[PDB]
């Protein structure tokens, strides 16, 4: 038998990893020097760098995951790579929007959110009830030293769970791309006025 | 991008009401649209979205099975049938442009200025 890729999704662009990697250096940098962010310090761990505190960084080029695979041997693996969309998709691009980025003390990341046609590409969890299909779909900055980058979307379909009630109150600030929100628990979203448009190759990873 | 809502009012427990939001400036059949509401003293939060084609629609828990978004796109317009309405469904009502995922109706820009609905005796 063939095995199946660690896990398929889709794969930045480097122009696209790079534009999208820089705006979440500057978000961190900006959200760590914000006063609101200072004073609420005592619910995230002289102050602190957050591109520090972010210490493990994907390499190479960004990524949005669809379905871990772990080569075959994840739940729903086969079923989702023997889709017709997943045949026809692979080695396409794409445009992904990024939306809103965020901070918690755990991760820090990009949400994206999908197209019809991108919805078809993403699989069929208890965190994520209530919320629209896609709701985890997200693109992983940074980790904290003892936290893996699957938090990421956990972390996002807990801020979604949040914002869905109304919880995220009036926005604490502007920043120059969007409107800042304090969730409390240490968590933060920058809700981007315009879009981000990352081009991206849906295809898969194989470590 | 202009969004006019209409259709909100007065109604006693049980009853119904129909809003409307009549789009221009963009291309509205391109679009998700979506439904937020704000109840007194809370924030913005979720209600239904809706996409281009009408095909997938969304709503959350508290809404489910009573409420029904729908869209005409020749007439550029959304709709939200408001059914069995609860004290609870008090708040002003207001149409966004894109998905509630977006948060686009966050930003005063992408959606129009709101309708009140109220629900008591």
């Amino acid at each position: 038998k063939d095995f199946l890729p660690l896990y398929f999704g889709w794969f930045l662009t480097k122009k696209s990893s790079e534009t999208l990697r820089k705006a979440g250096q500057v978000f961190l940098e900006e959200l760590g020097n914000h006063k609101a962010f200072k004073k609420e310090l005592r619910h995230f761990i002289e102050k602190l760098e957050l591109v520090s505190y972010f210490g493990k960084r994907p390499p190479g080029v960004l990524h949005c995951t669809t379905k871990f695979c772990d080569y075959g041997k994840a739940a729903g693996a086969e079923e989702y790579a023997q889709q017709e969309v997943v045949k026809r998709s692979y080695g396409k691009a794409f445009k992904l929007s990024i939306s809103a980025l965020f901070v918690t003390p755990k991760t820090a990341g990009a949400q994206v959110v999908l197209t019809d046609q991108e919805l078809q590409l993403w699989p069929s969890a208890s965190a994520s009830e209530g919320l629209p299909p896609g709701s985890r779909a997200h693109v992983t900055l940074g980790c904290a030293a003892d936290v893996q980058p699957v938090q990421t979307g956990l972390d996002l379909l807990d801020i979604l769970q949040q914002v869905k009630g109304g919880s995220q109150g009036e926005a604490v600030g502007e920043l120059p791309r969007g409107k800042l929100y304090s969730l409390g628990k240490g968590r933060w979203m920058l809700s981007l006025t315009k879009k981000m448009e990352v081009k991206a190759i849906f295809t898969g990873y194989y470590g | 991008v202009q969004l006019e809502e209409s259709g909100g009012g007065l109604v006693q427990p049980g009853g119904s009401l129909r809003l409307s939001c009549a789009a221009s400036g963009f291309t509205f059949s391109s679009y998700v649209m979506s439904w937020v509401r704000q109840a007194p003293g809370k924030g913005l939060e979720w209600v239904s979205d809706i996409n281009s084609g009408g095909s997938r629609t969304y709503y959350t828990d508290s809404v489910k099975g009573r409420f029904t978004i729908s869209r005409d796109n020749a007439k550029n317009t959304l709709y939200l049938q408001m059914n069995s309405l609860k004290p609870e469904d008090t708040a002003v009502y207001y149409c966004a442009r894109d998905s509630l995922l977006s948060t686009r109706y966050l930003h005063t820009s992408e959606r129009g200025q709101g309708t009140q609905v109220t629900v008591s005796s």
